[PDB]
Protein backbone atom coordinates (compact mmCIF):
# COMPACT_ATOMS: atom_id res chain seq x y z
CA UNK A 1 0.00 0.00 0.00
CA UNK A 2 1.26 3.33 -1.26
CA UNK A 3 -2.31 4.32 -0.30
CA UNK A 4 -4.00 3.74 -3.66
CA UNK A 5 -4.54 0.09 -2.75
CA UNK A 6 -6.21 1.14 0.50
CA UNK A 7 -9.25 2.86 -1.04
CA UNK A 8 -9.65 -0.08 -3.41
CA UNK A 9 -9.49 -2.61 -0.56
CA UNK A 10 -11.83 -0.68 1.73
CA UNK A 11 -14.22 -0.18 -1.20
CA UNK A 12 -14.17 -3.94 -1.73
CA UNK A 13 -15.04 -4.20 1.97
CA UNK A 14 -17.77 -1.55 1.60
CA UNK A 15 -19.19 -3.28 -1.48
CA UNK A 16 -19.34 -6.68 0.25
CA UNK A 17 -20.86 -5.18 3.42
CA UNK A 18 -23.40 -3.13 1.46
CA UNK A 19 -24.18 -6.24 -0.59
CA UNK A 20 -24.92 -8.24 2.58
CA UNK A 21 -26.76 -5.26 4.11
CA UNK A 22 -29.04 -4.64 1.11
CA UNK A 23 -29.30 -8.44 0.94
CA UNK A 24 -30.83 -8.49 4.42
CA UNK A 25 -33.08 -5.65 3.24
CA UNK A 26 -34.12 -7.76 0.25
CA UNK A 27 -34.77 -10.74 2.51
CA UNK A 28 -37.04 -8.67 4.75
CA UNK A 29 -38.88 -7.11 1.82
CA UNK A 30 -39.30 -10.51 0.16
CA UNK A 31 -40.77 -11.78 3.42
CA UNK A 32 -43.18 -8.81 3.27
CA UNK A 33 -43.87 -9.65 -0.39
CA UNK A 34 -44.64 -13.36 -0.08
CA UNK A 35 -46.55 -12.83 3.17
CA UNK A 36 -48.75 -10.28 1.39
CA UNK A 37 -49.17 -12.57 -1.63
CA UNK A 38 -50.21 -15.48 0.61
CA UNK A 39 -52.79 -13.19 2.22
CA UNK A 40 -53.96 -12.28 -1.29
CA UNK A 41 -54.23 -15.94 -2.30
CA UNK A 42 -56.13 -16.67 0.94
CA UNK A 43 -58.34 -13.56 1.05
CA UNK A 44 -61.69 -13.72 -0.78
CA UNK A 45 -63.33 -10.46 -1.85
CA UNK A 46 -65.94 -8.56 0.10
CA UNK A 47 -68.77 -9.35 -2.31
CA UNK A 48 -68.06 -13.02 -1.67
CA UNK A 49 -67.67 -12.73 2.07
CA UNK B 1 39.66 -50.90 -1.28
CA UNK B 2 38.26 -47.45 -0.57
CA UNK B 3 36.63 -44.63 -2.51
CA UNK B 4 37.77 -41.55 -0.51
CA UNK B 5 34.81 -39.27 -0.76
CA UNK B 6 36.70 -36.22 0.41
CA UNK B 7 35.24 -32.89 1.50
CA UNK B 8 32.33 -31.78 -0.63
CA UNK B 9 33.59 -28.28 -1.35
CA UNK B 10 30.36 -26.32 -1.65
CA UNK B 11 31.44 -23.16 -3.44
CA UNK B 12 29.37 -20.36 -1.94
CA UNK B 13 27.67 -17.96 -4.35
CA UNK B 14 29.12 -14.50 -4.99
CA UNK B 15 26.58 -11.84 -4.07
CA UNK B 16 25.66 -8.80 -6.13
CA UNK B 17 23.65 -5.66 -5.48
CA UNK B 18 22.32 -3.21 -8.05
CA UNK B 19 23.27 -0.06 -6.16
CA UNK B 20 26.67 -1.51 -5.29
CA UNK B 21 27.37 -2.07 -8.97
CA UNK B 22 28.72 0.81 -11.04
CA UNK B 23 25.67 1.02 -13.32
CA UNK B 24 23.67 2.64 -10.53
CA UNK B 25 25.57 5.89 -11.04
CA UNK B 26 23.67 6.06 -14.33
CA UNK B 27 20.53 4.55 -12.87
CA UNK B 28 18.23 6.20 -10.37
CA UNK B 29 16.28 3.40 -8.75
CA UNK B 30 12.90 4.32 -7.25
CA UNK B 31 10.43 2.04 -5.52
CA UNK B 32 6.84 2.89 -6.45
CA UNK B 33 4.32 0.24 -5.48
CA UNK B 34 1.68 1.43 -7.97
CA UNK B 35 3.98 1.01 -10.95
CA UNK B 36 1.61 -1.91 -11.53
CA UNK B 37 -1.07 0.82 -11.72
CA UNK B 38 0.57 3.50 -13.87
CA UNK B 39 0.01 3.89 -17.53
CA UNK B 40 3.47 5.48 -17.91
CA UNK B 41 5.60 8.36 -16.66
CA UNK B 42 5.90 11.33 -18.96
CA UNK B 43 8.05 14.17 -17.54
CA UNK B 44 7.23 17.48 -19.19
CA UNK B 45 9.99 20.07 -19.58
CA UNK B 46 9.64 23.81 -20.08
CA UNK B 47 12.58 25.23 -21.99
CA UNK B 48 12.97 28.92 -22.48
Amino acid sequence: DTLLDKLLNADAVNTVLRAVKNTADAMERGLIDTFLRVLLRHAPPCFVL
Amino acid sequence: SFEAIFGTYCNKIEWVTFLGTALATAAHAIMFHDLNKMTTGKMLFYIQ
